[PDB]
């Protein structure tokens, strides 16, 4: 088979229907290999293509990204379906670029798959509209997932106290954290994008809870910054078991370690005070003299930071050159980054299930 | 994951002995040459198979320092195992044991599972502290007692398997 895909041009809308506007990402034969409606829009660009059809190729691939738009428009506060057509937008950028006919990007192609490049258009030009909208898709999904989050930082982070041995625990934001990224992978997203999804989502518990302990003073005492230092291992812990250590999540929790560490560390001599400002170095000084004048006991024979010790502290870290950053942006998104990832697939192998109803297509 | 039951486990021992690295062996296999000292307390669990049920041991971790005595009923609060450690090759931190043992009565449930570990075993050239010395003690003391080298891995599964079962045989 030449791997193509050919169909009717008053079938065009119909094929937009079922393969992209009315797809279900739950789909039996869609969860066979990931990325199969990316792949096979590809094969029908590539008849397109080899038609020599300007018209078609031109109106296929419009079609194509509206009805994505579409989707995302109608269905865009479901976390699966922002993730499904991420993923899928992604694979089919991957396809365009990997069968574009430019050198460098078949630099892991089979003799094969570069027989199944594209031969009379240059489609560099629609590759850079999906690429803006990749990042379209993307942020929409870092606020579907910030919406569900949010909601249970603040009471499973801090309120909750289980370091001495419904709302939301510790647990429940695991569980959820557990259900986006076993998402993902289901879908097949690409790995690069997976992990700067949990850098970001554990950079809003991180700053959320951080922001928290900056504004309340019925947070900060040595036993909080214990369960903090708890809660937070768990999360490590979560990466861990995840294969994520790379990804930077772990990176961003650094600040509310270090707000941690010091609501739990000795605060009367110098050398208590030149032990803060050497260890809280990615705490900004009013970060780390907020935390000491927050600082609110709750034993007896324990006494309160002295305004002595502060002005220490604030004379050793007068030298130091940082951020004025008191609060943290939790609303911050950090600029991801996509990566061309091509596959072995062979596209004169891959089959169209009758489930997809999308029998009118002739494999060419 | 799911757990038949959940141990408090704490470290407790001079500083240096190598009570962080025994934890991250333990828990991750992971070892440190250049780790520094403990700052307040650190976490971290494992799950292993006692008599066909799930144990997960919750450890926790702290620098062998003074502190306010409220934090130190809180790191013993709870705890049904303790490990106990000193450097076979600083006789200082064997010395020390004593005092260690004396913080554990005053703080821990009077049932707390204790072993005694010789970490460091690595360092046999430099050993400073007999084998049959110790393991006297232990035994003299009511302690369990093990030999340890978290660089090389030696025995540190072997250590926290006993220990947990050994708790296993109190509680169930
Ligand atoms: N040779 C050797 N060195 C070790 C061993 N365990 C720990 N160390 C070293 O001893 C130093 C103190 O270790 P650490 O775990 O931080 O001691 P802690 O204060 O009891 O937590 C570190 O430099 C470690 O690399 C061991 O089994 N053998
Ligand atoms: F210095 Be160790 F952490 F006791
Ligand atoms: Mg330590």
């Amino acid at each position: 088979f030449q791997g193509m895909l050919e169909y009717k041009k008053e079938d065009e809308q119909k094929l937009v229907k079922n393969l992209i506007l009315e797809l279900k990402p739950r789909g039996v034969a869609v969860n066979l290999i990931p990325g199969l409606p990316a792949y096979i829009l590809f094969m029908c660009v590539r008849h397109a293509d080899y038609l020599n059809d300007d018209q078609k190729v031109r109106s296929l691939l419009t079609s194509t990204i509206n009805s994505i738009k579409k989707v995302l428009k109608k269905r865009g506060d479901d976390f699966e379906t922002v993730s499904f057509w991420l993923s899928n937008t992604c694979r089919f950028l991957h396809c365009l670029k990997q069968y574009s006919g430019e050198e460098g990007f078949m630099k892991h192609n089979t003799s094969r798959q570069n027989e199944h490049c594209l031969t009379n258009f240059d489609l560099a030009e629609y590759r850079q509209v999906l690429s803006d909208l990749a990042i379209q898709i993307y942020q929409q999904l870092v606020r579907v997932l910030e919406n569900i989050l949010q909601p249970m930082i603040v009471s499973g982070m801090l309120e909750h106290e289980t370091i001495q041995g419904g709302t939301y625990t510790l647990d429940s934001i695991l569980r959820q954290l557990n259900s986006f990224h076993s998402v993902m992978c289901q879908h097949g997203m690409d790995p690069e994008l997976i992990k700067q999804v949990v850098k970001q989502m554990f950079y809003i518990i991180g700053a959320i809870t951080l922001n928290n302990l900056l504004l309340r003073k019925d947070m900060c005492s040595w036993s909080k910054g214990m369960q903090i230092r708890y809660n937070v291992s768990q999360l490590e812990e979560w990466l861990r078991d995840k294969n994520l250590m790379n990804s930077g999540a772990k990176e961003t929790l650094e600040p509310l370690i270090q707000a941690a560490q010091l609501l739990q560390v000795k605060k009367k001599t110098d050398d208590d005070a030149e032990a803060i400002c050497s260890m809280c170095n990615a705490l900004t000084t009013a970060q780390i003299v907020k935390v000491l004048n927050l600082y609110t006991p709750v034993n007896e024979f324990e006494e309160r930071v002295s305004v002595s010790f502060i002005r220490t502290i604030q004379m050793r870290l007068r030298d130091r050159k940082d951020s004025p950053q008191l609060l943290m942006d939790a609303k911050h998104i950090f600029p991801v980054t996509f990566p061309f990832n091509p596959s072995s697939l062979a596209l004169e192998t891959i089959q169209i299930p009758a489930s997809l109803g999308l029998g009118f297509i002739s494999r060419v | 994951d799911e757990y038949d039951y959940l141990f408090k486990v704490v470290l407790i021992g001079d500083s240096g002995v190598g009570k962080s690295n025994l934890l991250s062996r333990f828990t991750r296999n992971e070892f440190n040459l250049e780790s520094k000292s403990t700052i307040g307390v650190e976490f971290a669990t494992r799950s292993i198979q006692v008599d066909g049920k799930t144990i997960k041991a919750q450890i926790w971790d702290t620098a062998g320092q003074e502190r306010y005595r409220a934090i130190t009923s809180a790191y013993y609060r709870g705890a049904v195992g303790a490990l106990l450690v000193y450097d076979i090759a600083k006789h200082l931190t064997y010395e020390n044991v004593e005092r260690w043992l004396k913080e554990l009565r005053d703080h821990a449930d009077s049932n707390i599972v204790i072993m005694l570990v010789g970490n460091k075993s690595d360092l046999r050239h430099l050993r400073a502290v007999p084998t049959d010395e110790a393991r006297a003690f232990a035994e003299k003391n009511g302690l369990s007692f093990i030999e340890t080298s978290a660089l090389d891995s030696t025995n540190v599964e072997a250590a926290f398997q006993t220990i947990l079962t050994e708790i296993y045989r109190i509680v169930s």
